[PDB]
């Protein structure tokens, strides 16, 4: 049964041309509160250093306009008696990934000794 | 063979063995040589029968 | 040409997906290199044994 | 890699003359012992856990008469170490193999089963049945010599340095040989003319796949490709090949209304106008017969097949259809939706082949060929043979209402359980001859010469005999040289100078000295989450750049999503790191092969992972991290391997072979100055040396073997190759 | 982009999204949706079960967050919604729920 | 160019007739005179 | 131990099977009857011999066709919603390329194309349904439609003679087949023009360190009676076949021997 969410979800709220809809993806455990008061790129990818209860976590994020309208937002409708209807195409998508920490290419190379010339006669 | 970059230009990638039987053939060319020996003995036996 | 000339590289590459052109380059390369053998085993034996 | 950290630097003779020559050591030799890790390791895993998951798939079976639903099933079955029938008073009720050789008798085991006598639903009884015996590979976890030190050996008068791995049938010692079969759970392309003639409108093209389950029985797939525009499935069950269009399968699998099917089987080649038409045509020519919904198509298939499948005429027409479906199609997956996505990826490859975008992967290389261990053969023969015992007990119960005696309902279990359907004979047969008298080819194509008697005339005979792949006896009369010429890739996983010249030349290869078959299974538990919490997008999610350019990511029989152009190499390198450091449940046995997109006819693009058993693999060193690393057959083709130190170029190469001696096998590594010699002589000698006559063995009172050639006064040879010591050959 | 987290306005309903595996529909301004909340609010395996079954005239679509018939991301990748106001330049961040749909006959 | 989704359930059977096109599952019929799907075909393949 | 000899000159059955067919079979049966043919070493010989070569070649249809292009759907606007139509085009290889080799002209061969292709396509439609059971060009094409009403149109566009476009219409009752590839399965099957039996005749140099430089050409196939029409630019006295039977009936048995040997 559709209930009463924030008036920032009603489809009458999102039709604002001055408001943007953005879908974001983060792995199973990404805790959001670190980003609070932080910035996220609007195009391109920038490593961020999040602080989740003091621990320093780093994540590389993706910011680009989506493939054409991959899916729709369902928004509470005032006329439809709570029946949910589709929104517009979101203005962008965000992929969030922790950039690998402390990874170089591999190394400088490693040598081995050379055996060949053996004991020559006594 | 899993030692050379793909599409080199040394003739070594062919069959151009350079060493001899008094100084030793390098490791790679030892393989090609065996390939050739096997092919030869097979053709001999079959044409005999 | 460079030593891995991206042009020649790609050419040899695409034709690697064929038989006859590859055989053409095969034979050409063979009878190109096979005039260092006659300058190895002739400036050698039987003149320095 | 750490195993080879101690090779001798030039042999010596300090060890022929020490006060310690003669007194048995405590830890028997390491290398020599592990020289047969594979055999006993597999058979080990067979009986202690293999028929664990291999008795929980026999179907509940007994249905005799009187509207009864008795469904009696196995709860568990086990085997116990080989003891003696109760002697007058046997001092120790154990039998050691040395006894079994003398008396020309077998080395057996004890078979036990737990049948629950569910009287039309669980009511009564769990009766234990003494089925029969089974032979035991010496020094597995089932022979009395398990975990003994050398003195406890010699006191039992068994030779000090035992390696085991054989069976004992009437004194003989038979060994199961490793055969070769194609890759495990892989869509390998193929072309062949012989296919053309089976029916109407067959092209030559097609794909293939070999599917095997945990309870290791196998199944073989095939999807042809019609010229008309449709795609078929051509599998075989219980020795008869069967026919089924794709529409029936892609409807009967998942309800999942079809426009799903179309929009998914069409990945991003939207430009095409014949592909999609062929698609729609299939979807129609499956719709207008008798069926609209899922249960309907199931109804139809069952009604067609239950005449041949031979299920009980009790069951509905859809139940038998479903029973059939998950017994001969994509077994290894144990679900439906993944069965779907597997079929999908198969057909997508088949199309992009027939149209000619890729290159026909060779089905004859070593990049697409792996090995059968004796544990597999043993376990699967056993699991097939259990069914026969059930059905035989059925006829044993039917003889009651046949002789019009008292067809009893219970309390007759004990009597009706002794029919004469024992397992002794069928197992003694398989080894006594090597023949495979059976009802299922189990994926194999032949049935004879399976285990051949290991001689004892020397020590080189043994030491080879246990290291010898062969490619099936059927490929001998063939005249094509392509089944003999060493493909340039087998470097390191086969020996180039060790083939046994003669009649079975070229094929009866032997392994290298630095490869170890893989036989430890892992818990495939948390790897998909590990993939997806990086760039990898979920399987059917909204992939941010999802069209013509993106890589599938199969996982040893599981679709997991898609990756895009930037990431694939980054992901492969990250998994390189997380294997070599051995960090998070990522086994070292793992292969990470990504095949880039050539824009030209070439290998099918992708990115593939595996963990399955029965694969060849050999160590190398890495130049990124000091540690050593394992390389699978498939992923050599895209690596730079520098043999000598003088070659190592900065930035282009990545590996370094451990020592140059790798290429050869071990026997062919006992020859001195062997790169100077000419090749056919190397080969002639590797054949000769096994023929000779030296010091066979110590205990000349244990064995009543028929022919023992002995040489009175052998001598250590003065000019020696290093690996003569590392295997302590001098004792022989 | 100023990053502000609000949580869930009610705590049991995120931003509900619908992705059909079969492409992009044409006039979804005509559809009505059916959200299902499992009434066993105690058992964390059932307390959270949601069934996003979508009645459409052509296709009886249904979305879920469970089984082989859902996306693992809903179980391995969280989803949020970004509400960016072009005037004062603020992004409003909630929790968002993706669901994958399948049409039943 | 599959006859895609608004009301039916399945693949809409081919025009292949005289009258307008129904569905099999729900029976929602549409004008036989709508489709103009124009197909392109093979090419250079002969050298 | 494989030969290093052989120009690329149609080497014929090696090994024992040749022996078997000579002693153990003795049948006509021949795989490639490569006949021998010298040119009586006259002076002019050239303006005649090369034209001879050309005219004794054999070109079929599958050699000269380079592209096929189909556009097949949509037939509802042609006065009514009726039998499904097929837009169709052919691209050959430019006239300069083959023209030097095969002694051919792209226009009269196009005439043969329109002449035979259409009875051919009617055969193909026939068998499919069984198995399923310029004002001058104006009169040409309208007669095409006459003797074949199914054939709606034809347009040999006059300038290029390197590309032809037709347009057809047949009923939509029968289900479509490999039409886009049935053009291909009927391409190869056709042969434009060929003498009876003989296909392949080539031209190379004689040998001097062997004998007296009697220039030779290299034919293939046995129809002796035909060779005589060319009577003055060859040496019909030193002429032996690879067959042992084509000359048998034309010359004798004492004929056969020297060639057997």
């Amino acid at each position: 049964p559709p209930a009463s969410e924030s008036p920032r979800f009603s489809l009458e709220a999102l039709t604002g041309p001055d408001t943007e809809l953005w879908l974001i993806q983060a792995p199973a455990d990404f805790a959001p509160e670190c980003f609070n008061g932080r910035h996220v790129p609007l195009s391109g990818s920038q490593i961020v250093k999040g602080k989740l209860a003091g621990k320093r976590h780093r994540y590389r994020v993706l910011s680009s306009c989506p493939q054409a309208g991959e899916a729709t937002l369902l928004a509470p409708s005032t006329e439809a008696g709570g029946g949910l209807t589709c929104a517009s195409a979101p203005q962008g998508t965000l992929r969030i990934l922790e950039g690998p920490q402390q990874s170089l290419s591999g190394s400088p190379l490693q040598p081995i000794p050379a055996s060949p010339p053996p004991q020559i006669p006594p | 063979l899993p030692c050379f970059e793909p599409y080199e230009f040394t003739p070594r990638a062919g069959g151009f063995v350079t060493g001899r039987f008094l100084t030793g053939i390098k490791p790679p060319e030892f393989f090609f040589h065996c390939m050739a020996g096997r092919e030869g003995l097979v053709d001999t036996a079959v044409k005999t029968s | 040409a460079s030593y891995d000339e991206v042009r020649g590289k790609w050419q040899d590459a695409h034709l690697g997906k064929d038989q006859r052109d590859f055989n053409m380059i095969d034979l050409k390369f063979k009878e190109e290199v096979n005039h260092y053998s006659n300058e190895i085993n002739k400036a050698c034996m039987p003149f320095g044994l | 890699g750490s195993r080879w950290r101690n090779l001798p630097s030039g042999p010596s003779l300090k060890h022929l003359t020490d006060p310690s020559y003669g007194i048995p050591r405590e830890q028997q030799k390491a290398a020599l012992q592990e020289l047969t890790r594979a055999h006993v390791e597999s058979f080990n895993y067979a009986v202690h856990e293999g028929l664990g998951l291999a008795v929980q798939a026999i179907p509940p079976f007994e249905f005799a008469f009187k509207d009864e639903r008795i469904s009696f099933t196995i709860l568990d079955a086990v085997i116990s170490p080989p003891t003696v029938p109760k002697g007058t008073i046997c001092k120790e009720a154990n039998v050691y193999p040395a006894e079994c050789r003398g008396r020309r008798s077998t080395y057996r085991g004890k078979l036990t089963a737990d049948i629950n006598w569910a009287v039309n639903g669980i009511s009564k009884g769990i009766i234990k049945q003494f089925l029969g015996y089974v032979p035991i590979m010496v020094k597995s976890k089932l022979c009395n010599l398990r975990n003994l030190p050398p003195q406890a050996l010699i006191e039992h008068h068994e030779e000090a340095e035992e390696m085991g791995g054989y069976f004992i049938i009437n004194g003989i010692e038979k060994v199961i040989r490793m055969l070769i079969m194609p890759r495990r759970n892989f869509p390998i392309a193929m072309i062949r003319p012989k296919w053309k003639t089976r029916g109407p409108g067959y092209t030559q093209y097609g794909v293939s796949m070999h599917c095997v389950r945990e309870e290791h029985s196998a199944v073989n797939m095939n999807l042809h490709y019609l010229e008309n525009g449709t795609v078929m499935l051509n599998f075989i069950y219980r020795k008869e090949l069967f026919f089924l269009p794709l529409g029936f399968a892609l409807k009967a699998l998942v309800s999942f209304s079809d426009y799903q099917i179309f929009q998914e089987l069409i990945k991003g080649k939207e430009d095409d106008s014949f592909l999609r038409n062929s698609v729609s045509q299939m979807l129609r020519i499956v719709m207008e017969e008798g069926c609209s919904t899922q249960k309907q198509v199931l109804n139809y298939l069952g009604e067609c097949f239950r005449v041949k499948l031979n299920v009980p005429d009790w069951y509905p027409n859809e139940q038998a259809a479903e029973f059939l479906f998950n017994q001969c199609i994509c077994i290894h997956l144990k679900s439906n939706t993944e069965k779907f996505y597997m079929l999908c990826l198969m057909t997508r490859k088949l199309f992009a082949l027939a149209k000619g975008e890729c290159m026909e992967d060779n089905p004859d290389s070593l990049v697409n060929q792996e090995v059968l261990t004796p544990g597999q053969l043993f376990l699967m023969f056993l699991k097939e043979k259990l069914e026969g015992w059930l059905v035989s007990i059925k006829i044993a119960f039917d003889k009651k209402a046949q002789k019009t005696s008292v067809s009893m309902n219970t309390d007759n279990l004990m009597r009706i359980f002794t029919m004469g359907i024992d397992l002794t004979k069928p197992f003694e047969y398989l080894f006594a001859t090597g023949n495979l008298r059976s009802k299922t080819g189990l994926g194999l194509l032949q049935d004879s010469g399976l285990c051949v008697v290991a001689d004892k005339l020397n020590f080189i005979r043994y030491l080879s005999h246990f290291r010898c792949v062969h490619r099936g006896a059927d490929f001998a009369k063939m005249r094509t040289t392509t089944v003999r010429r060493l493909l340039p890739e087998s470097w390191g996983f086969l020996c180039p100078v060790h083939t046994p010249d003669g009649e079975p030349c070229g094929l009866m290869n032997h392994l290298t000295a630095v490869c170890e078959v893989v036989t430890q299974f892992v818990y495939t538990a948390s790897i998909p989450a590990l993939l997806c919490n990086l760039g990898v997008t979920p399987i059917d999610g909204a992939p941010h750049r999802s069209y013509s350019e993106c890589y599938p990511v199969l996982l040893d029989g599981v679709m997991v999503g898609w990756v895009d152009k930037d990431l694939a190499p980054g992901i492969a390198d990250s998994l390189r790191h997380f294997k070599v450091l051995r960090e998070k449940r990522i086994p070292p046995w793992m292969e990470v092969v990504l095949i880039p997109m050539t824009g030209k006819p070439s290998l099918y693009p992708g990115l593939f992972l595996f963990t399955t058993p029965c694969r060849l693999v050999r160590p190398v060193q890495n130049l990124a991290l000091g540690k050593e690393e394992l390389i699978g057959t498939m992923e050599q083709i895209f690596m730079n391997v520098a043999i000598f130190e003088d070659e190592v170029f900065a930035g282009v190469t990545t590996h370094q072979e451990l020592f140059p001696h790798s290429l050869l096998s071990v026997i062919a590594n006992f020859i001195p100055f062997s790169d100077h010699n000419q090749s056919p002589r190397n080969m002639y000698q590797c054949q000769m040396g096994k023929q000779t006559m030296g010091f066979p063995l110590l205990t000349y009172q244990d064995r009543s073997d028929n022919k023992l050639y002995r040489l009175q006064t052998p001598q250590s040879p003065l000019v020696r190759p290093s690996m003569y010591d590392y295997y302590d050959m001098d004792n022989y | 982009a100023r990053w502000q987290y609000c949580g869930a306005p009610d705590g049991s309903q995120r931003a509900v999204l619908v992705q059909f595996s079969n492409g992009k529909l044409q006039s979804p301004g005509n559809m009505r949706f059916t959200l299902y909340e499992n009434k066993d609010s105690t058992n964390p395996r059932k307390r959270n079960q949601r069934i996003l079954a979508a009645e459409t005239d052509r296709l009886s679509y249904v979305g879920n967050n469970f089984g082989t018939g859902a996306l693992k991301c809903n179980t391995l990748c969280r989803h949020f919604v970004g509400i960016l106001n072009k005037t004062s330049g603020q992004m409003e961040v909630y929790d968002a729920e993706l669901f994958n749909m399948q049409p039943l006959f | 160019d599959l006859d895609f989704c608004s009301d039916c359930g399945s693949v809409l059977p081919l025009p292949g007739a005289q009258d307008t096109v129904t569905c099999i599952r729900c029976g929602f019929n549409i004008n036989v005179r709508d489709f103009e799907g124009k197909v392109v075909k093979t090419s250079v393949v002969f050298h | 131990t494989f030969h290093f000899a052989g120009r690329g000159e149609m080497n014929v059955t090696l090994g024992i099977p040749r022996l078997r067919e000579i002693l153990m079979v003795a049948s006509a049966n021949i795989k490639t009857p490569m006949m021998s043919v010298p040119v009586l070493n006259t002076k002019k010989a050239l303006k005649r011999v090369k034209s001879l070569k050309k005219q004794l070649t054999r070109v079929c249809l599958g050699e000269v066709l380079q592209k096929i292009d189909v556009q097949e759907s949509f037939c509802m606007e042609e006065k009514q919603n009726k039998f499904q139509v097929y837009q169709l085009r052919f691209q050959f290889l430019p006239h300069a390329y083959y023209q030097q080799e095969k002694c051919l002209r792209p226009e009269d061969i196009l005439r043969f194309m329109e002449t035979r292709f259409f009875k051919l396509l009617m055969e193909s439609i026939k068998k499919k349904n069984n198995k399923a059971s310029p004002e001058a060009m104006e009169r040409r094409v309208q007669a095409v439609r006459e003797i074949h009403p199914f054939i709606d149109d034809y347009q040999y566009d006059t300038e290029e003679s390197l590309w032809c476009q037709v347009t057809v219409k047949l009923p939509l009752m029968k289900i479509n087949f490999d039409m886009s590839s049935l053009v291909v399965s009927l391409a190869h099957g056709a042969v434009i023009y060929a003498t009876k039996g003989i296909t392949r005749c080539l031209l190379n140099e004689t040998t001097n360190n062997k004998n007296e430089k009697e220039l030779v050409l290299n034919t293939e196939g046995i129809n002796l009676p035909e060779l005589f029409k060319y009577a003055e630019v060859l040496d019909l006295r030193r002429l032996y076949s690879n067959d042992i039977h084509a000359i048998a009936n034309t010359y004798g048995i004492e004929a056969a021997l020297r060639v057997i040997e």
